[PDB]
């Protein structure tokens, strides 16, 4: 007897602390004051007038239940519900060599965002009057692999700066994306410890002069801040975090990351570590395919993009059917019947890896790979609409997401692929030209077969309902305008259209014969 | 590598971790008590003559048959969690002086120092009690 933390372990090199007053604990008061499991005041042996004792912040170990106070560690489930509130977090650190030993200071912080913030080594030092938060002498870890940390000692930066820069850097990243923060970390101990600097915690609060829950806090003048409308805010009111390693991974992080994703090589920089942590969380959760019970609220204008997406789908597959008159259509990646063109003579076959249970009688359970299936559908046309695959067959109509475009919808992923979120987040592979080698790009066009009915405009590109004249026909002239807008919307949404090369704009004209 | 001197027992970990991060440490503590969590222990307890003034702040331990005596710093929450003191600049009252608590209320010495204020006239606990007012 008895066990000790050590948390707030006294790291000073002083023998013989500490007077029973100005002693934080019974554990340290000099043996001289201790008798019979107690302490006793001896006026003769004085309390120190001046002393500086480094107190270790390591081993924070916080698990607690208080009604008004939110658990800051969350279930794997709850961590999926909020994604890209996700930020990878890892802190390289330093040891205090000179006037103290046995604690680790937070030298360099890094995030899923490319940013790295380096700080002056600082710590908490107990003194006669109070506890003070101050710069401390410190040294780099011993290893030759840690040799890269040395210069960072000098470079920067005051913590009052860093904790303010941290917020803004998180602020403009998460402003539109989420209401909160979740920290994704591999081995959580030191980052929890690092968190002590820029984080204050407490019961939930609403943004000053704003409706949404408060992410940030300001010591300057007490205030509770929104993600968007905060500025000049030092502290983060209610972060969340999840320790990936808690998930039962076998080895070290790098091994597990590199197993799946090759787009991140490793430089020991804290960021490159904090990114790797995210790939794993991403991959482990989201390369499992399309759990459909998860609802992420949307902002913004995905509904428009969603409608536009389907709208343009109908147009192109209807025409492509008209023009080249395919006997059968293989629709791959259609979990539900849902014919895009409801009425067509064509044989319509559905294929899916994860067909929806009800309405699963129509669909063949299949996983498409060009290697195996290049032979297997020779007949008619194949449709992959947002079904991302091994390179596409020569006869096809495909809509694919180009991961390279950034919009608040798509988030980084593994490897080089972006995890796309409109609803029901879909992880999609990195955009690859080689995949389209059998196809050709799809030029914009409009098709309407309808009886015809603010300034009019002439479009060379379309099949107009009437081309005999100019010919601006008030129904089409307006519909063409509205369709093109919904087409330009989804092409700006990052989607790209690819068609079999046989396809020709002309052949739609012969449908205007009589 | 520790490589250091351990100042704390595990039984106080969560509470101290909790109040350290909190914006209001004082509330967090009182709240934590309500939740059924244990009051902070390990505070320094004085073997005393128990004859002396009942005064709360004393340069040497002064106790009563009713009171018990504690080293001030160990009874102060802000000293204990190593966070800034509510006095704007910068100083703690209890550190460097011995502090006395009613034995019945002595179970949670840390909170007692938070809840109450000493009367300026006799320099003694208010209500626990005071001839003043
Ligand atoms: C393609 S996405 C959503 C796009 C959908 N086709 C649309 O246009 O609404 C979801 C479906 O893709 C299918 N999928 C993805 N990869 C597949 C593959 N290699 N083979 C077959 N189906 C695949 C899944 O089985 C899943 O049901
Ligand atoms: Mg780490
Ligand atoms: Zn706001
Ligand atoms: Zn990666
Ligand atoms: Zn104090
Ligand atoms: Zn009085």
């Amino acid at each position: 007897a008895e066990n000790v933390t050590g948390l707030f372990k006294d790291c000073s090199k002083i023998i013989t602390g500490l007077h029973p007053t100005q002693a934080p604990t019974h554990l340290s008061v000099d043996i001289k004051f201790k008798t019979e499991g107690l302490c006793v005041d001896i006026p003769g042996i004085p309390k120190d007038m001046t002393y500086r004792r480094l107190i270790s912040m390591m081993g924070f170990k916080m698990n607690y239940q208080v009604n008004g106070y939110p658990n800051m560690f969350i279930t794997r489930e709850e961590a999926i519900r909020h994604v890209r509130a996700w930020i990878g977090f890892d802190v390289e650190g330093c040891h205090a060599t000179r006037d103290a030993v046995g604690t680790n200071l937070p030298l360099q912080l890094g995030f899923s965002t490319g940013v790295n913030l380096v700080a002056v080594p600082t710590g908490y030092v107990d003194t006669e009057n109070n506890t003070e938060f101050t710069r401390v002498n410190a040294k780099p870890p011993p290893g030759d692999q840690f040799k890269h940390l040395i210069p960072l000692m000098y470079k920067g930066l005051p913590w009052n700066v860093v904790r303010i820069k941290i917020v803004q850097m998180l602020s403009d990243t998460l402003k539109g994306l989420s209401d909160r923060v979740v920290f994704v970390l591999w081995a959580h101990g030191f980052e929890l410890t690092s968190m002590k600097y820029f984080v204050k915690i407490g019961p939930e609060r609403t943004c000053c002069l704003c409706d949404k829950r408060a992410t940030c806090f300001s010591t300057s003048s007490d205030t509770y801040a929104c993600w968007n409308h905060s500025v000049g805010f030092d502290y983060v009111y209610n972060p969340f975090m999840i320790d990936v390693q808690q998930w039962g991974f076998t080895g070290n992080l790098q091994s597990n990351h590199d197993q799946h994703c090759q787009v991140h090589g490793n430089a020991h920089v804290a960021s490159c570590d904090a990114i790797m942590t995210r790939c794993l969380a991403v991959h482990e959760c989201f390369v499992k395919r399309v759990d459909w019970s998860v609802e992420y609220p949307i902002i913004g204008d995905e509904l428009r993009v969603n409608s536009a997406c389907r709208k343009v789908q109908h147009m192109v597959v209807k025409s492509a059917l008209l023009a080249d008159k395919f006997p059968v259509l293989h629709d791959i990646g259609n979990p539900k019947a849902i014919k895009c063109v409801p009425q067509a003579e064509v044989e319509w076959k559905f294929y899916d890896a994860q067909p929806c249970s009800d309405k699963a009688y129509k669909i063949e359970e299949l996983f498409y790979s060009y290697a195996t299936h290049h032979d297997k559908f020779t007949d008619g046309v194949c449709l992959f609409w947002n079904c991302n695959v091994d390179r596409y067959p020569a006869n096809a109509i495909v809509c694919r997401f180009d991961t390279r475009v950034l919009s608040n919808l798509n988030l980084p992923g593994c490897d080089g692929g972006s995890l796309y979120v409109n609803k029901h987040a879909f992880h999609t592979p990195a955009f690859d030209k080689s995949a389209f080698t059998n196809l050709k790009q799809l030029p914009f066009f409009y098709y309407s077969d309808s009886p015809c009915e603010y300034v009019p405009l002439k479009s060379a590109t379309c099949i107009t309902r009437c081309n005999l004249g100019g010919a601006v026909c008030r129904h089409h002239a307006n519909e063409y305008r509205q369709y093109l807008d919904a087409y330009n919307m989804m092409i700006s949404a990052g989607f790209s259209l690819w068609i079999y090369k046989q396809f020709d704009t002309y052949n739609l004209w012969n449908t205007f014969t009589r | 590598g520790s490589a250091g001197n351990a100042t704390e027992v595990p039984a106080n970990s969560t509470v101290l971790s909790f109040c350290a991060f909190a914006v209001d440490p004082a509330k967090a503590y009182k709240d934590y008590l309500a939740s059924g969590g244990q009051p902070i222990t390990n505070c320094v307890k004085m073997l005393c003559t128990h004859t002396g003034t009942g005064q709360a702040i004393t340069v040497t331990p002064e106790a009563n048959m009713d009171q018990e005596s504690f080293g001030g710093a160990s009874c102060c929450l802000y000293c204990r969690c190593h966070i800034d003191h509510p006095n704007p600049k910068g100083f703690c009252d209890l550190k460097g002086k011995y502090v006395q608590i009613p034995t019945t209320c002595a179970n949670d010495p840390v909170g007692f120092t938070l809840r109450n204020t000493v009367c300026t006239v006799c320099g003694m606990w208010k209500g626990y009690g005071c001839s003043c007012d």
